[PDB]
C-alpha cells in the first residue's frame, strides 16, 4: 500500500522561509518522479514541478521557479520543499504526487501540508 | 503554459442522474488528458487518462471522450459516492496545467 | 593549369556540374518531404500520419542506402524494445543510452562490415540521438506519456530528418504531425535553405580547395591547412542548410509564442565559425541541434564528475556519435582542452580588467567598465585571430587514415595549436 | 581526371559530386 506521509500545518511570518516533507512508504522510492502541487482555498491546483529521485535533476513551473527548491534524501525515502520568501498569497495546501509511471498523470497523492502566512 | 477551460464551473444533479463535463484545451493535445476527483477536504484521486482509459478500480459509469482541444467525462447513474470536484489535467508535457474545477453538488 | 584555365574551365566544369549532381541526388528526398507536408494537411486520424512517415522513412533510407539500411530499421527496434521494458522507470535515459553505447560499439569493432557500418553514421546518429532524447525526456518529465508504437516509430523515421535531418525533440515533431498551415514564410525558408545549401555545395567543392593561388594572388602549409578547413566547414554548411530545408519543407522545424508562427530552425551559423570571436562560439554554432543535445543530455548529467571531465565525456560523446576515426577524435579531443583554456582564460582576463572579453558577448546589464573601448576590441579581435588559427590547424587534417596521417598533417605545423593553448594555459595560471 | 567529393551527415557519403 503506497503512503506519502506528509508533514502538518505550518505556520510562517511573511518574508521567511517554510520546508515541507514527504516521506514515501511502500515503493522504491528512487523510481518514479514527485511532482509537488499546490492547490488554494476551494480553488484549483497549480504543478509546481518535480524532482527526478535517481537523479537530483528537477523540472520546475517557471511560474514557481526561484520560489520552491526541491530536494530529496534517499536514506529516509523522504522529498523536500522548501519555499522562500513566503507571502499572503503563498497560503495553501502542498501535495505531493507521485507519477504513474508510464504516464506522468499523478497517481498517489500526499494528505497535503497546510501553510498559513499571516502575523 | 497550456489553457485548461473547464465548464461548467457548478453543476447540480439528483442520485441517479447523468452529468457531463467539459475541458476545452488551448493548444492541441493529441489523447493526453486525465481527469481527478477531488472530495471536500481531501487529496485528488485520479480516474481517468488518455482521455478514455479508466484507471484501476473505478466504477464502469464514468467514461472519458474526446480527443484534439475538446474533451468530456460523462457521469451516468449519478451515485452519493461521485459528488465533489473534477479537475481535467493534461499530461502532453510539462508545465501541466489543470482545469479550473467543476463543483458537482447534490439536488 | 593557371588562373587563366582555371576561370576559362570554373562555370562549366564545376559550377553547373556540382549544382546538377547535388539536385539530382536529393530531388526524390525533397518530394518526399514535401508529398509528407501535403498529406498531413488533410486532417487525417494521427496514427495514420505516423504509419505514412514510418513508409516514407523506409522508402528514404532505401533511396539513400540500398540494403544496408537495415542497420539503421533494426537499430529502431532494439530502441523502442528497450524502450518499452522500462516504460515505467525513471532510467529510461540511461537504459536507452547505455543501449545506444554497447550498439556503437560494437559497430565501431567491425561486427559490422567496415564499408557498411561508414556509410550509414548520418542516419544512426540521427535514429540514437533521438532515442536517447525521448528517453530522458520521459524521465525530466517534459514529454507526458510514453509513446505508443506508432508515434515512436515514426518519430525515428520522419522523413524530414531521417538522412540529412537534424535532430528534433520528440514534442517538436508532434508539433509537425498536428500540421501548421501552407504559410508564404514557410516556402520563403524552405527556398532560402535550399539555395543556400547548393551556395555552400558550390563553394565547398569549386571555390573551397582552390582559393589562395587562384582566388587570390597570395600563392606554404598553412595556406593548404586554411583552404582545406574552409572546404571543411561549408561541406558541412551545405548538409546543415539542406537538413534546415529538408525538415521545415516536411512541417517541422518552427516556434510560436502567442499567436506569431516563425520558421526559425537553425542548424548552423556560418557567419560565427568563418568570423569568429572564440573557440566556444565556433563549437555551439558549428551544428546548434548537437551542441544542444550534449548539453542537455550529456552535460548536464556527466557534470557531476566536475566541470572539465563533464567536459571531456561530452566530447567524447560527440566523437562516439559521428564515428570513431583518430583524425576526428583527435580534433574533438584537442576542442576540450581549447575551448575550456580559452573559456576559462577570457573568464579569468574579463574579471581581472574589468572589460568585456569574454567568450561570448555580455548582456546589457554587466559590471564590466571598458565595454566598447579600442582596447577591448583589439584584444577581442586577437581571440579571434586565435580562432581563425586554432580552425586552419584543425581543419587541415581533411585534406581532400589513422595516427600517422593525422601526426604528419600537424607535424608540419609544428603542433603550433597544442603550443599556443599550453602558453594560454600557463598565462592563465601565472595571473591566477 | 575527375575527383570526387563526398558530403553527408558525420562523413557517410550520401552525396558525391565530382568533376574533372
Ligand atoms: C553514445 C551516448 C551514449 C550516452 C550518452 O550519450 C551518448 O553519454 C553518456 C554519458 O557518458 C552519460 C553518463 C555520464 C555519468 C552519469 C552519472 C548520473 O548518475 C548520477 O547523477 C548524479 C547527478 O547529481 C546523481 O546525484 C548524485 O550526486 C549527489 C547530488 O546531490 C547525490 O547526493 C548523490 O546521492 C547522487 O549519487 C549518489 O548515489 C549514491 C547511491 O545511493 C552513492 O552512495 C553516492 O556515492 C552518490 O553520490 C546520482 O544520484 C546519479 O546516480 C547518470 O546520468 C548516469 C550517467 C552515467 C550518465 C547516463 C547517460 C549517459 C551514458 C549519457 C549519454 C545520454
Ligand atoms: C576541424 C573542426 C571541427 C569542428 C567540430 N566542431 C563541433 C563538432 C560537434 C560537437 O562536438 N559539438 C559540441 C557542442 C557542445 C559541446 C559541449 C556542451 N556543453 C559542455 C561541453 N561541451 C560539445 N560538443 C564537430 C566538429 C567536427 C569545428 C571546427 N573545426
Ligand atoms: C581579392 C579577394 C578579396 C576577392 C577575390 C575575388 C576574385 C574572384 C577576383 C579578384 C581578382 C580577380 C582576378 C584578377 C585577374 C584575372 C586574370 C584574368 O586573366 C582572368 C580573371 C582574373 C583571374 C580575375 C578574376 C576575378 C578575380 C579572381
Ligand atoms: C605542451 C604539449 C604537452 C603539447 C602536446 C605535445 C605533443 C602533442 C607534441 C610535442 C612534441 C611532439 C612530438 C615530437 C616529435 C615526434 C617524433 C616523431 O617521430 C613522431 C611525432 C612526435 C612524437 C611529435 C608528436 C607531437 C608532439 C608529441
Ligand atoms: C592528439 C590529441 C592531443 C591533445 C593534447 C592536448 C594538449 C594540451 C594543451 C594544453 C594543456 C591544458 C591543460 C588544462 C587542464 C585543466 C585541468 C584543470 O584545471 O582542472
Ligand atoms: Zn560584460
Amino acid at each position: 500500500e503506497i503512503q506519502l506521509q506528509q508533514s502538518g500545518a505550518e505556520l510562517v511570518k511573511p518574508g521567511a522561509s517554510v520546508k515541507m516533507s514527504c516521506k514515501v512508504s511502500g515503493y522504491s522510492f528512487t523510481g518514479y518522479n514527485m511532482n509537488w502541487v499546490k492547490q488554494s482555498h476551494g480553488k484549483s491546483l497549480e504543478w509546481i514541478g518535480n524532482i527526478n529521485p535517481y537523479y537530483v535533476s528537477t523540472n520546475y513551473n517557471q511560474k514557481f521557479t526561484g520560489k520552491a527548491t526541491f530536494t530529496v534524501d534517499r536514506s529516509s525515502s523522504t522529498a523536500y520543499m522548501q519555499l522562500d520568501s513566503l507571502t499572503s498569497e503563498d497560503s495553501a495546501v502542498y501535495y505531493c504526487a507521485r507519477s504513474y509511471g508510464s504516464s506522468h498523470t499523478f497517481a498517489y497523492w500526499g494528505q497535503g501540508t497546510l501553510v498559513t502566512v499571516s502575523s | 503554459d497550456i489553457h485548461m477551460t473547464q465548464s461548467p464551473a457548478s453543476l447540480s444533479a439528483f442520485v441517479g442522474e447523468t452529468v457531463t463535463i467539459t475541458c476545452r484545451t488551448s493548444e492541441n493535445i493529441f489523447s493526453y488528458l486525465a481527469w481527478y476527483q477531488q472530495k471536500q477536504g481531501k487529496s485528488p484521486q485520479l480516474l481517468v487518462y488518455n482521455a478514455k482509459t479508466l484507471t484501476s478500480g473505478v466504477p464502469s459509469r464514468f467514461s472519458g471522450s474526446g480527443s484534439g482541444t475538446q474533451f468530456s467525462l460523462k457521469i451516468n447513474s449519478l451515485q452519493p459516492e461521485d459528488f465533489g470536484s473534477y479537475y481535467c489535467q493534461h499530461h502532453y508535457g510539462s508545465p501541466y496545467t489543470f482545469g479550473g474545477g467543476t463543483k458537482l453538488e447534490i439536488k | 593549369f593557371s588562373r587563366q584555365e582555371f576561370f576559362q574551365q570554373l562555370l562549366q566544369g564545376c559550377l553547373l556540374p556540382t549544382a546538377q549532381q547535388g539536385l539530382d541526388q536529393i530531388w526524390l528526398l525533397l518530394a518526399i518531404c514535401l508529398a509528407c507536408r501535403l498529406l498531413w494537411r488533410l486532417g487525417l486520424p494521427s496514427y495514420l500520419k505516423h504509419a505514412s512517415t514510418v513508409a516514407g522513412g523506409f522508402f528514404s533510407l532505401y533511396h539513400f542506402f540500398q540494403l544496408h539500411m537495415v542497420w539503421v530499421v533494426l537499430l529502431s527496434l532494439l530502441c523502442y524494445l528497450v524502450l518499452f521494458l522500462c516504460r515505467h522507470s525513471s532510467h529510461r535515459g540511461v537504459f536507452l543510452s547505455v543501449t545506444i553505447l554497447i550498439y556503437l560499439l560494437m559497430g565501431e569493432m567491425h561486427m559490422v562490415d567496415t564499408v557498411t557500418w561508414h556509410k550509414m553514421r548520418g542516419a544512426q546518429m540521427i535514429v540514437a540521438m533521438k532515442a536517447v532524447s525521448l528517453g530522458f525526456d520521459l524521465d525530466r518529465g517534459e514529454v507526458g506519456t510514453v509513446p505508443s508504437p506508432v508515434e515512436f516509430m515514426g518519430y525515428l523515421y520522419f522523413v524530414g530528418t531521417i538522412v540529412f535531418g537534424p535532430w528534433i525533440s520528440f514534442h517538436s515533431y508532434l508539433q509537425a504531425v498536428q500540421g501548421r498551415p501552407l504559410s508564404c514564410r514557410w516556402l520563403q525558408k524552405v527556398a532560402r535553405s535550399l539555395a543556400l545549401a547548393l551556395l555552400c555545395l558550390v563553394l565547398s567543392t569549386c571555390v573551397g580547395p582552390y582559393l589562395f593561388p587562384y582566388f587570390i594572388p597570395l600563392n606554404a602549409r598553412w595556406l593548404r591547412a586554411y583552404e582545406s578547413a574552409v572546404s571543411f566547414h561549408f561541406s558541412n554548411y551545405f548538409v546543415g542548410f539542406l537538413s534546415e530545408a529538408t525538415a521545415t519543407l516536411a512541417g517541422a522545424g518552427f516556434t510560436e509564442e502567442k499567436d506569431h508562427l516563425e520558421w526559425d530552425l537553425t542548424v548552423s551559423k556560418p557567419l560565427n565559425v568563418e568570423l569568429p570571436r572564440s573557440m566556444v562560439e565556433v563549437v555551439t554554432s558549428w551544428n546548434l541541434p548537437m551542441s544542444y543535445w550534449l548539453n542537455n543530455y550529456v552535460f548536464k548529467n556527466a557534470l557531476r564528475l566536475g566541470t572539465f571531465s563533464a567536459v571531456l565525456v561530452t566530447y567524447a560523446a560527440s566523437a562516439l556519435l559521428h564515428g570513431f576515426s583518430f583524425h576526428l577524435a583527435a580534433v574533438l579531443l584537442s576542442l576540450a582542452f581549447i575551448t575550456y583554456v580559452e573559456h576559462v582564460l577570457r573568464k579569468r582576463l574579463a574579471r581581472i580588467l574589468s572589460a568585456c572579453v569574454l567568450s561570448k558577448r555580455c548582456p546589457p546589464d554587466c559590471s564590466h567598465q571598458h565595454r566598447l573601448g579600442l582596447g577591448v576590441r583589439a584584444l577581442n579581435l586577437l581571440f579571434g585571430a586565435l580562432a581563425i588559427f586554432h580552425l586552419a590547424y584543425l581543419g587541415s587534417l581533411f585534406d581532400v587514415y589513422g595516427m600517422a596521417y593525422t601526426v604528419h598533417k600537424w607535424s608540419e605545423l609544428s603542433w603550433a595549436s597544442h603550443w599556443v593553448t599550453f602558453g594560454c594555459w600557463i598565462f592563465y595560471r601565472l595571473i591566477g | 581526371h575527375l575527383k570526387c567529393k563526398c558530403h553527408g551527415l558525420s562523413g557517410s557519403c550520401e552525396v558525391k559530386t565530382c568533376w574533372w
